[PDB]
């Protein structure tokens, strides 16, 4: 039902919980890096420009 | 299972011989219905909406 | 210590275009208020456009109506550009009836007392057949910003009426704003600034009340900074 | 890229620009000179720095 | 013939104009290019790829 | 329609059937969002049967997943058309030009 | 058609002179509409008092040398701009700096007037070399509405009247239940000590409302 309160709960599980990001040809170990997740609207993944 | 049958006797629901297999709208996509077609195998009686 | 401005000449060209002067401004306040007003004007100004339209025969925006050369969502797109200003009503429903080989303009809508049509020449749809009948309910309401039709079917709670064509609503009466800050001379006062805001409307809202409500909003937001 | 253009544009200098030659107490008043339209981003200028 | 079409329209030959940041209201140093570029939407729509 | 074009916009739009091109020249008798009727000129008209060239337009129908293909009439009622004119644009065509 | 007003104005402050005030939620566009128009008042048009003009005892020129001081005359001027003066009921005051000896001359070494308050008595004005070496001068502070350079003076030191030393505003996203995107405004500000940051913001936006007084419906 996507009740409004599950969103506020999702922030709780998300906080100190890193996720892994991987881009297509994984050449060196940097092709998988762990980031802390930021809840964003829309269907796109937001990537830090320096990484 | 035992426990599920105990659940059947408490709230008294006639356990179905049938399983839900309806065509449902894929999650995330949304729009308007603009056509329905029904092709019925020859010999089956064409249903109401058909 | 600080000189405060007022609105002087408000020169109006077309019903859609206007040029508003703000005359007793200090150095730096021409641009400080000019942008922060352009920012308010374009984004958060009350106005009204059409929210929902019921068409007689049509079941949905992807149909055809015998006797009309416009597709239904082309007719819905014509209504999105219907410029109505309504008086003491928050939502009003209009009724459009016209038949014959004539283009159906916005003057062909039944006129309510509280309702004013800005563009009577505005084209809603054309009629090709002789006796080609069309009749519709168009539901206008006042609103702010840009409300899509997608976000309207969350509350819903039985909007089942299968023939109620929901349309996107772009309620801002502001189309375009530019502000040019030139020096102002008011007898003695070495250097002051004359702020000219130039703005285009859809005709529904008049320029003076727009600026008044623009700066009214601005004073209210600073209320959370007058204290903490 | 987008960023190194920015810093290269900052840490640049042109021959005769708004602010050419004034002396500023610290970096803070140097940003104050730029955001107020008084000093140009690239003008030779002595500033007290620590 | 391109610069000459711009003159006929009362537009600058450089095809660049002075632009203003709608956020702070302040002008942009240097003239940026503005003009009309035909742009497509390719069917890699994200709500398919996600 | 591209303001910046190259000229081929017509040749690509016309030759693929996504549009609706005039069989024979004449005047429009009736223009619906559905169909279009062209009263044929006598010189282009065949002796028996007489007749009028009638083009039924494609309306909102499914493509090879998942996109749509829908045609729109681009002539107004009682307008002269000649052989090879565009009676109805299709998807990504405006007035007979490739508008992708 | 009533508008959104912010809540929870949490005020995380580093020192009395520095502060960072976060205030959410704003309607969309209001981060920059309020953030910018407030930075513009703070930076450019803010009442204050700093050092405007100084007459020097030993020399009449800014491009000279003073016997007994290791700072160049124009280096002492940078110290004067960074003298944080708050004056009470006086519109023009003149101070006296009487001091000699092998000591650095601080702002506590200025005569303490009734209407004059020095924010940094520890503040360093200039240094004194060997022997006694005599130095004493009268320094005149002036009121202003912003930052007036000496270049714009036609009838000299730069005058930083605005108590702001630096202002920046950062706009980040805010979430309010079912309200996808709003604006959370982060204001960070440095003062010269005369007015503290919290009251500076209050007086900054009051000025803005006064300009709008002829428009509020
Ligand atoms: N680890 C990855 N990192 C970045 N991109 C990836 C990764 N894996 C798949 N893609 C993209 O996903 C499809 C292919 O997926 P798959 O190979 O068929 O496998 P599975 O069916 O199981 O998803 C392509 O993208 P596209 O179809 O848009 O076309 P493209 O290759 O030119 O980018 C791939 O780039």
């Amino acid at each position: 039902r996507e009740e409004a309160v599950v969103w506020d709960i999702l922030d709780e599980v998300i906080r100190e919980h890193p996720v892994l990001l991987n881009r297509a040809p994984t050449l060196h170990r940097l092709g998988i890096q762990a980031f802390e997740p930021v809840l964003i609207e829309g269907k796109a993944i937001q990537l830090h420009p320096l990484v | 299972t035992p426990e599920e049958k105990l659940l059947r006797a408490i709230f008294g629901e006639k356990a179905s011989d049938v399983k839900d297999s309806s065509l449902r709208v894929p999650n995330g996509v949304s729009g308007t219905v603009i056509d329905v077609q029904v092709f019925t195998r020859d010999g089956v009686e064409k249903d109401k909406r058909a | 210590e600080f000189l405060k401005p007022r609105l002087v000449d408000i020169e109006q060209v077309s019903s859609t275009h206007a040029k508003v002067t703000l005359e007793p401004l200090e150095r730096g306040f021409g641009h400080t208020l000019g942008n922060a007003l352009r920012r308010i004007l374009l984004s958060s100004m009350p106005g009204c456009a059409v929210t929902e339209v019921e068409i007689d025969g049509v079941l949905h925006e992807y149909s055809t109506k015998e006797g009309v050369q416009e597709d239904i969502l082309e007719i819905l797109l014509n209504l999105k550009g219907l410029a109505v200003r309504v008086q003491g009503k928050d939502e009003v429903i209009l009724t459009l009836n016209k038949s014959g080989i004539g283009p159906v303009t916005a003057a062909d809508i039944t006129h309510d007392g509280d309702v004013e049509i800005v563009k009577p020449q505005h084209v809603i749809c054309h009629l090709t057949d002789e006796n080609a009948s069309i009749s519709m309910r168009i539901k206008v309401q006042r609103g702010r910003g840009y409300v899509p039709a997608s976000t309207r079917i969350h509350s819903e709670e039985d909007e089942r009426p299968i023939g109620r064509l929901l349309v996107d609503a772009c309620y801002s009466p502001v189309e375009r704003i530019a502000y040019n800050v030139e020096a102002a001379r008011v007898e003695q006062r070495t250097d002051l600034d004359k702020l000219v805001i130039e703005m285009e409307t859809n005709g529904t809202i008049d320029p003076e009340e727009a600026i008044r409500r623009a700066a009214t909003i601005l004073a209210e937001q600073l209320e959370a900074f007058v204290d903490l | 890229q987008d960023v190194v253009l920015g810093l290269y544009y900052m840490t640049r200098d042109c021959v005769n620009a708004k602010g050419e030659g004034m002396v500023l107490t610290g970096p803070k008043e140097a940003e104050r000179l730029y955001r107020s339209g008084l000093a140009s981003l690239h003008a030779r200028v002595k500033v007290r720095i620590t | 013939e391109i610069k000459e079409l711009l003159k006929l329209g009362d537009l600058p030959t450089s095809g660049q104009i002075r632009l203003y940041d709608g956020r702070t209201g302040e002008q942009f140093e240097r003239p940026v290019t503005v003009g009309y570029m035909y742009m497509l939407k390719l069917n890699h729509l994200v709500d398919d790829k996600m | 329609k591209p303001l910046v074009g190259t000229g081929m916009e017509r040749a690509v739009a016309v030759d693929s059937g996504v549009t609706a091109v005039a069989k024979r020249g004449g005047v429009v008798q009736y223009v619906d969002a559905s169909r279009i009727v062209i009263k044929v000129n006598e010189d282009e008209m065949y002796p028996g049967e007489a007749g009028i060239d009638i083009y039924n337009l494609t309306k909102y129908t499914r493509s090879n997943q998942n996109t749509c293909i829908n045609q729109m009439p681009c002539v107004s009622l009682g307008e002269p058309v000649e052989r090879g004119d565009v009676l109805a644009d299709g998807p990504s065509t405006d007035l007979g030009e490739l508008a992708l």
